[PDB]
RNA sequence: GUGGGAGAGGGUGGUGGAAUUCCCGGAGUAGCGGUGAAAUGCGCAGAUACCGGGAGGAACGCCGAUGGCGAAGGCAGCCACCUGGUCCACCCGUGACGCUGAGGCGCGAAAGCGUGGGGAGCAAACCGGAUUAGAUACCCGGGUAGUCCACGCCCUAAACGAUGCGCGCUAGGUCUCUGGGUCUCCUGGGGGCCGAAGCUAACGCGUUAAGCGCGCCGCCUGGGGAGUACGGCCGCAAGGC
């Protein structure tokens, strides 16, 4: 993107819930473009929310995102041979990606046979404030601040 | 940038060759005791070279300073 | 121990750690803080982060002894020196003045190499 | 000659404040310093940072310039004395007394040399730390000669405007420093830039000529060997011509 600054790719809302931020979530569920595999899985996790929370799937996801989302990163800059791990602010789009990719990324490495499952009990556990998702998005934040001391290189 | 005004224009007649006159003199010197330059001093070649010497002969007398600390920051 | 209420603060930048000196006031100092004094050890005692940790420091360690306004005096030019003027701005103590008062000579002795060629 | 003028022009003495270092006192504590990172190093025998006093050497911030002075080298904190050059006005005095200048004599940045003194900071050599394939370097910590004064010597240089000195002649514009005048400008001396004619291989130069002319000196004659060898003169030497 040397030209113009690129198009945030509009996406087409929920089947379901009518949301977007579901679909993104779904995309990043799909692979190998099985996008029916992929919203089953999905909305299987939702009815997985309900067999086991009171609350509404939907209101569960929202949540769980949330809590995985990072607001602090460290991107490197070289300043002399020496490449140093700048903290800087994670602006809200890549703090979307980041969560959800996050969120499939630690659902999948987790033990329960079923993929439903994995994501349901990911977004559970995202929403509680713990799991790996939250895990990474930890960490990362704990990058910044480790590094405050080259906070001056901004930019 | 200098739009302030000329210390020149700034008061009225004085001897540019009197070194006790601490009073016009001062008026010369930066926040910090420093020798205001032409462009802020609206003196001319000639005149700004001599207050040059009288400012620094008050000074020797202990009557205007060598230095001042730049209050603020 | 000894409540002295008002005194100086004086911050010491470079472009190689930062310093600041708290004292009483007439220039004895109370207590004392660097990019050194705390964790940082080599090429961030300069940083300014480095900077406004040290002058926090100055300001508690100062602060227990009774302290709680200063005049700040700032020498040198170096990374992190606002930051450290920042820092005692919200340190608590009450930050009554502030004045460089970087040395300079009138050309005194020949700079190291380092610091020649100036024109 | 008379009357005026600007100047870091030179020599001698004195003197001011800023900063560094060292020492003394106070207060204070765990590092400071340094770098791309670091380390050598310094610090609990108390460093760094901070306040007070003292000692000493060297340099002279702002003013400061497009500036000024000098034959060049070069010259700026301030005061005094001693001394050089120079510009303008008046048109007063002498009456071609002029120009140039082989050799001569004098001056001549830095480094270097001799004797003595001085020595804060800086720093060839050197002692170390780091970098690197190595690093007899560049970076970092130290450090002697020296850098400072006196007296004597050396005489070199990109000692440059890479442009010898003097005189007369050939559009102007604009900025500037310093003087005189009838002073929104005229006239004189100096510093810059642009540009008439003209010059130039071109770049450029152009009333501060590299233009148009006269006078005198110096110098060049393809490159390397070579600023060497030899000889001579000079120097304590290094070396110089
Ligand atoms: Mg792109
Ligand atoms: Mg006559
Ligand atoms: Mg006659
Ligand atoms: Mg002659
Ligand atoms: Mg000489
Ligand atoms: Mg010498
Ligand atoms: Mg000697
Ligand atoms: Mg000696
Ligand atoms: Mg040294
Ligand atoms: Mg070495
Ligand atoms: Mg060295
Ligand atoms: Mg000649
Ligand atoms: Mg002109
Ligand atoms: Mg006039
Ligand atoms: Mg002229
Ligand atoms: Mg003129
Ligand atoms: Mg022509
Ligand atoms: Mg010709
Ligand atoms: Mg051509
Ligand atoms: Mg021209
Ligand atoms: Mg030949
Ligand atoms: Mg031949
Ligand atoms: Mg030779
Ligand atoms: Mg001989």
């Amino acid at each position: 993107a040397r030209r113009r600054r690129a198009e945030v790719r509009q996406l087409q809302p929920d089947l379901v819930y009518g949301d977007v931020l579901v679909t993104a979530f779904i995309n990043k569920i799909m692979r190998d473009g099985k996008k029916n595999l992929a919203a089953r899985i999905f909305y299987d996790a939702c009815k997985i929310i309900q067999e086991k929370t009171g609350q509404e799937p939907l209101k569960v996801f929202k949540q769980a995102v949330e809590n995985v989302k990072p607001r602090m990163e460290v991107r490197s800059r070289r300043v002399g041979g020496a490449n140093y791990q700048v903290p800087m602010e994670v602006s809200p789009r890549r703090q979307q990606s980041l969560a959800l990719r996050w969120l499939v990324q630690a659902a999948n490495q987790r033990p329960e046979r079923r993929a439903a499952v994995r994501i349901a009990h990911e977004l559970m556990d995202a929403a509680e404030g713990k799991g790996g998702a939250v895990k990474k998005k930890e960490d990362v934040e704990r990058m910044a601040e480790a590094n405050r001391a080259y906070a001056h290189y901004r930019w | 940038p200098s739009r302030k005004a000329k210390v020149k224009a700034t008061l009225g007649e004085f001897d540019l060759r009197d070194y006790r006159n601490v009073e016009v003199l001062k008026r010369f010197l930066s926040e910090t005791g420093k020798i205001l330059p032409r462009r802020r001093t609206g003196l001319s070649g000639k005149e700004q070279r001599i207050l040059a010497k009288t400012i620094k002969r008050a000074r020797i007398l202990g009557l205007l300073p060598f230095t001042e600390k730049l209050v603020r920051k | 121990k000894r409540q002295v209420a008002s005194g100086r603060a004086y911050i010491h930048a470079s472009y190689n750690n930062t310093i600041v000196t708290i004292t009483d006031p007439d220039g004895n100092p109370i207590t004392w803080s660097s990019g050194g004094v705390i964790g940082y050890k080599g090429s961030r005692k300069g940083t300014p982060y480095a900077a406004q940790l040290a002058a926090l420091d100055a300001a508690k360690k100062a602060m227990a002894y009774g302290m709680q306004s200063v005049d700040v005096i700032v020498r040198g030019t170096g990374a992190g020196r606002e930051q450290a003027i920042r820092a005692l701005q919200a340190s608590g103590l009450q930050v009554k003045s502030i004045v460089d008062d970087t040395p300079v000579p009138h050309n005194g002795c020949r700079p190291k190499k380092k610091f020649r060629k100036a024109s």
